[PDB]
RNA sequence: UAAUUGCGAUAACGAACGAGACCUUAACCUACUAAAUAGUGGUGCUAGCAUUUGCUGGUUAUCCACUUCUUAGAGGGACUAUCGGUUUCAAGCCGAUGGAAGUUUGAGGCAAUAACAGGUCUGUGAUGCCCUUAGACGUUCUGGGCCGCACGCGCGCUACACUGACGGAGCCAGCGAGUCUAACCUUGGCCGAGAGGUCUUGGUAAUCUUGUGAAACUCCGUCGUGCUGGGGAUAGAGCAUUGUAAUUAUUGCUCUUCAACGAGGAAUUCCUAGUAAGCGCAAGUCAUCAGCUUGCGUUGAUUACGUCCCUGCCCUUUGUACACACC
């Protein structure tokens, strides 16, 4: 099962509340900008957190 | 055209090259034919009986003409299969030296292969001559 | 249909069959069709193949086995009884025989002819051990058509194999035979009977 | 003999104590506006075509 | 290995590895910077070995 | 030189790699014609690219295909890949893009994973069975 | 091969060396129902007497016959190896025999009750009714006797 | 000398594992903490990490 | 032991006239047909193949196949 | 959800160990750095066949060039992505497209608290106490024994054949390992039916053994359903090899002898994809001996993709006079 740890929604969570302004409904982007804003010790940690960060982009952008 | 022993299905050339080495006459079979066994790994000697010893002269030609040099020994792990231990596993066993070395020897003296430097056996220019000629021969019969 | 030839050259049949229409070792993929509703969707033909060899990826999800060639399904279970598990090789070869023998009998597309038993062998209805209170009775269920289509090809080939057991036919006879009783269902094929008798307890205990 | 052809549309779920059985929702194609529930032994999905042998009897809880 | 000393268990097994990597540079230069750069560049752990000659 | 790619295929551990340069229109393997390949059954199986594209396409160009490693049926499906991605390899950089795309298209279309290296390989064997899944076996008592 | 025809010229079953033959087998295999002659001794033989294996213990001229008995009680007159031969070096006179049909049985029992008659923990144990090349008892073999 | 690379690399580690025993034994009332064995030309250097120097 | 191991010239009249209607042909169907064994039908199939009736339509060991002249 | 994995409900809010992350290995880089211990194209020198160019080989350096294949450094790459169903429109789950890869990507390493009178004093110059200590329970030497055979139980190997045995011929792996103050892995050449012998040889190794030319497997024949040419127990005789030693037969080879077993009662083990099963190999052990183990690749299915019926276990609720905790 593909269930996010809670490091991973926690960490989502914080970025989407002070760098909603940067970030967009594009992992690729959200990746890039992990990297110049966070300091993530594993690359597939940062793809996790970002790639979730995204999908909660792209769900706040519908309520 | 232009042709190689490449160019020819591996059974029809050695079937070939076989009946051929048979017409021929000129050989050198030992002796001990028909009453040996060609791998301790085996049960009966060859059914061809009056033969088989060209069968692998020619398998043994054919198989030094596709590469740089080969000796006795690779020819025996080659020749060699699986040996029923009977109620315990099989095994890999390698086939006769004796077999394969005058193979060697009786298609040196007919100028077919020759010892080689490095080691082993390397095909001779009277070979590639004679194999070409004959596998040539194979693809003719098809026409 | 055009010949063309380059330096290592390519046979007549070879290149004239190939270029031409997509058909089997060589036989039509277009025609035969599934004389029976249901089964369509699950009995594959089309797209066509040349061989039943396959390093298919039918197993990974849930029904992608549906879409495995049906041809390669019957050479599949083919190769099975501890001994000639893998040895899909012997399996191929033996059906390509077991198509020319067929093809022999009776014309017909023997790969349609394939499909005939396959459609004829598998049983509407079966029955499943119910508790009910220890003493168990039998619940007639209706069965899919995947595992009406699977339940055929295993027992066309098993009682082809019970009868290619211990007897001068070889494989590919018994094969071709089974399905050649079973193509019209004739009760004098192992897979005839032991459909009939499914549905016959199936409805006796309904 | 009568063949009546049935189209699953709908699977409800697993029956049978070991569970293998089905129960589906089945709208026979000669003459559809009207449902039956049978049981399955194969695996089933949604537009399959069921061969019921006899048209009228339907079955629900299984042991 | 087996895990255990003794035999009692099931039969755990534990497999171990050490890691070998080899690499080969070669120079062409006089006597003296082979001198002065094989007595530094030392490193405890690296083996290094300074071969010669065409044969 | 001459215009030419080289490419590869593998299934299992069979590498099998191809040299396509412009010519006369030779399909070799190893050293002989791809005529001759032998499993036989499975002959068709290699000659599959060659007329899912058109057997002509190959009158511009020479092919040569040599395999290492794998078993029988493994280098059967290496070279047949390394064959056809070869075939789509030379148009890509000679001939022009319409005509690559059309090729992968009627190769994916039917396909076999002829442009798609297999991704299967074998699981290691745990200590406990003599299979990598396969456990061994137990009586209790 | 070839379509064969003869006429009444082989009659089926054939008496030699005291044992019987069926005709209708591939007289290679014929010879084998014999004690002492197995399966290359066999091949050897009839290679050696000029026959073809090709044919069934059926035809075969009563000539080759007579002379396919010589050969086996005589091999190493006609150039068998003797490495080829069962009961080598004999263990008094030191000749090479292959001993065949009902005289397998008396060497056996010869060669049994010398171990006996000597004591020798083989005779020992082929007197006791055991497994004498060493095999451990405790399990292995049980219906037995 | 002249020994495989493979049984060197191993060699030099049971060379460490019965060095840092000796050491643990022979200097743990100067609370031996543990070894480092450097190889260059001429010498080959063994330093003793521990508590209490002026023991050793 | 059970017969179908030699010729029995009547046996060769019999496999010459009953070889038509046989759509297949091959080792098992001449034994089945209450005769030769699998060493003499190869031959069998080996000879009526000299000239006639039978049509080589399939290869090799253990599988042949055959049909009737046209 | 595989997970006290999360959503959500909420007198709780926000956290840490453990799970996840992490590490290792198998997958993808015509992008980066390179390679006579890896390989490719060109060129010479050169063989064979066709000759009209051509085709197929030889040549650890005769030169030039490259890095696709091979090697491992540094990166990149996937985040169940895109779209759509389903679900409290939540975490998630399902389908399609794409993709080297979408079951925790596959497989492992690691792994909290707590428990057991689990096993180990026969691994330890780890150890308490007891016992013994010169007619030794110390040690060594000679020989025997651990293999002993009415029989019960467990792991296994080989088979009952014709999807087969035999015989020719085809001919393809991956994980390994190898000799210093020594005799390890061994090509090659002769001799020998074989097993082996013998003269040389390369390799402290991507360099030599070795492309480990493995075995199933493929092909052309012989056999023809007959305990058969399936099967190879039991046994006799002869030849060799390791070792100071082979008798109670270390192993190997040759001939001969030619058992039971015609698919196995009640029972019961393992298993969901390159998996199961079939196949052989390397490594451990090893002077000699694998029917064992640990890994490896070869060929490669059938059947689910569910449930709580059987069994086993976790979880609440509940009872308790137990708490050394139902021994
Ligand atoms: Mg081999
Ligand atoms: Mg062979
Ligand atoms: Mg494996
Ligand atoms: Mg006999
Ligand atoms: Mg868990
Ligand atoms: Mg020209
Ligand atoms: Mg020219
Ligand atoms: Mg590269
Ligand atoms: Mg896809
Ligand atoms: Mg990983
Ligand atoms: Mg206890
Ligand atoms: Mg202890
Ligand atoms: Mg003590
Ligand atoms: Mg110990
Ligand atoms: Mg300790
Ligand atoms: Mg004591
Ligand atoms: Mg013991
Ligand atoms: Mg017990
Ligand atoms: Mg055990
Ligand atoms: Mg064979
Ligand atoms: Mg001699
Ligand atoms: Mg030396
Ligand atoms: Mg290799
Ligand atoms: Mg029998
Ligand atoms: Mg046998
Ligand atoms: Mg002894
Ligand atoms: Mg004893
Ligand atoms: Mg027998
Ligand atoms: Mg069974
Ligand atoms: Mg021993
Ligand atoms: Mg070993
Ligand atoms: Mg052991
Ligand atoms: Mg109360
Ligand atoms: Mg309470």
């Amino acid at each position: 099962g593909r269930v996010r740890t809670k490091t991973v929604k926690r960490a989502s969570k914080a970025l989407i509340e002070r760098y909603y302004p940067k970030l967009t409904l594009d992992f690729q982007t959200n990746k890039r900008l992990c990297d110049e804003i966070a300091t993530i010790q594993s690359k597939r940690l940062r793809n996790k957190i970002a790639g979730y960060t995204t999908h909660l982009m792209k769900r706040i952008q519908k309520g | 055209p232009g042709v190689s022993v490449r160019d020819v299905a591996a059974q029809d050339f050695i079937n070939a090259y076989a009946s051929f080495l048979q017409r021929q006459g000129k050989l050198e079979v030992p002796g001990y034919v028909d009453i040996v066994k060609t791998s301790s790994g085996n049960e009966m000697p060859p059914q061809d009986a009056e033969g088989w010893f060209y069968k692998r002269a020619a398998s043994v030609a054919r198989h030094i003409y596709m590469r740089k040099q080969v000796g006795v020994g690779k020819l025996n792990k080659l020749y060699g299969g699986a040996k029923s231990r009977g109620v315990r596993p099989y095994k890999h066993i390698d086939a006769s030296g004796s077999i394969n070395r005058k193979v060697l020897q009786a298609l040196e003296k007919i100028g077919i292969v020759e010892i080689s430097p490095k080691g082993g056996r390397r095909i001779s220019e009277n070979g590639q001559r004679d194999l070409d000629r004959i596998a040539a021969q194979t693809l003719e019969e098809d026409e | 249909f055009t010949p063309v030839v380059l330096a290592t050259p390519i046979p007549e049949e070879v290149q004239q069959a190939q270029t031409e229409i997509k058909l089997f070792n060589k036989w039509s993929f277009e025609e035969v069709e599934v004389k029976d509703a249901s089964l369509v969707d699950y009995v594959q033909v089309r797209q066509p193949i040349f061989v039943a060899h396959t390093a298919g990826r039918y197993a990974n999800k849930r029904f992608r086995k549906a879409q495995c060639p049906i041809i390669e399904r019957l050479t599949n279970s083919l190769m099975m009884n501890g001994r000639n598990n893998g040895k899909k090789l012997k399996a191929v070869r033996i059906i390509k025989h077991t198509l020319d023998i067929i093809n022999v009998l009776t014309d017909q597309n023997p790969i349609q002819v394939v499909v005939d038993a396959i459609t004829n062998t598998g049983p509407r209805e079966d029955t499943t051990r119910v508790g009910g209170g220890g003493a168990a009775r039998r619940q007639a269920v209706d069965v899919s058509p995947l595992r009406r289509v699977n339940q055929a090809i295993a027992l066309l080939t098993i009682g082809a194999r019970e009868a290619a057991f211990r007897n001068i036919k070889t494989i590919a006879e018994t094969l071709a035979e089974e399905l050649i009783n079973a193509a019209k269902g004739s009760s004098t094929s192992y897979a005839i009977k032991k459909k009939d008798e499914l549905e016959r307890v199936a409805k006796s205990n309904r | 003999t009568p063949v009546t052809l049935a189209k699953v549309i709908k699977v409800l779920g697993r029956t049978g104590s070991r569970g293998g059985v089905t129960q589906v929702r089945v709208e026979f194609l000669e003459d559809t506006s009207r449902t039956i529930v049978r049981n399955v032994k194969g695996p089933v999905r949604e537009n399959d075509i069921l061969v019921l042998m006899e048209s009228e009897r339907e079955a629900r809880r299984l042991r | 290995t087996r895990k255990t000393p003794n035999g009692e268990g099931s039969k755990t097994w534990e497999t171990y590895e050490m890691r070998i990597h080899k690499r080969y540079i070669d120079l062409e230069a006089p006597v003296q910077i082979v001198k002065r750069i094989t007595q530094i560049t030392i490193e405890p752990g690296v083996d290094v070995e300074v071969v010669v000659a065409s044969n | 030189a001459v215009p030419s790619v080289q490419t590869f295929g593998k299934k299992k551990s069979a590498t099998a790699v191809a040299h396509v340069k412009a010519g006369k229109g030779l399909i070799k393997v190893n050293g002989s014609p791809i005529t001759l390949v032998e499993p036989e059954i499975l002959r068709f199986k290699v000659y599959e690219p060659l007329l899912l594209v058109g057997l002509d396409k190959f009158s511009n160009i020479d092919i040569r295909v040599r395999v290492t490693g794998g078993g029988h049926v493994s280098q059967v499906y290496a070279i047949r890949q390394a064959i056809a991605k070869g075939l789509v390899a030379y148009h890509q950089k000679y001939v022009d893009e319409q005509s690559k795309n059309e090729l992968k298209k009627a190769f994916t279309s039917y396909d076999r994973t002829l442009l798609i290296a297999d991704s299967r390989r074998p699981e290691p064997k745990k200590f406990g069975g003599k299979g990598a899944r396969s456990r061994f076996q137990k009586s209790y008592r | 091969s070839l379509v064969v025809q003869e006429q009444g010229s082989f009659q089926h079953i054939l008496r030699l060396l005291n044992t019987n033959v069926d005709g209708n087998i591939k007289i290679v295999y014929a010879l084998t129902t014999i004690k002492g002659v197995g399966r290359r001794y066999s091949n050897l033989v009839c290679k050696k007497a000029d026959v073809d294996l090709h044919k069934r213990a059926g035809e075969l001229t009563q000539e080759e016959l007579e002379r396919i008995v010589q050969i086996m009680q005589n091999p190493t007159h006609y150039k068998i190896p003797a490495w080829f031969l069962n009961r080598q070096n004999d263990i008094t006179d030191g000749k090479d025999y292959h001993t065949l049909a009902n005289n397998v049985e008396s060497k056996l029992r010869d060669d049994l009750e010398r171990l006996k008659k000597i004591r020798a923990h083989r005779g020992i144990r082929h007197f006791w009714g055991l497994r004498v090349r060493g095999q451990h008892t405790k399990t292995t073999g049980r219906r037995r006797a | 000398a002249l020994i495989s690379k493979k049984r060197k690399l191993v060699a030099d580690g049971v060379f460490y594992a019965e060095l840092n025993e000796f050491f643990t034994r022979e200097l743990a009332e100067e609370g031996y903490s543990g070894v480092e064995v450097r190889v260059t030309p001429t010498k080959t250097e063994v330093i003793i990490r521990a508590t209490r120097t002026q023991d050793v | 032991a059970q017969h179908a191991v030699i010729l029995d010239q009547e046996k060769y009249d019999r496999i010459l006239k009953e070889v038509p209607t046989y759509r297949y042909v091959s080792v098992s169907v001449l034994v089945d047909r209450l005769k030769i064994g699998g060493s003499l039908a190869r031959i069998a199939l080996r000879h009526l193949e000299k000239e006639g009736i039978i049509k080589p339509i399939s290869k090799h060991s253990k599988q042949a196949i055959y049909t009737r002249a046209t």
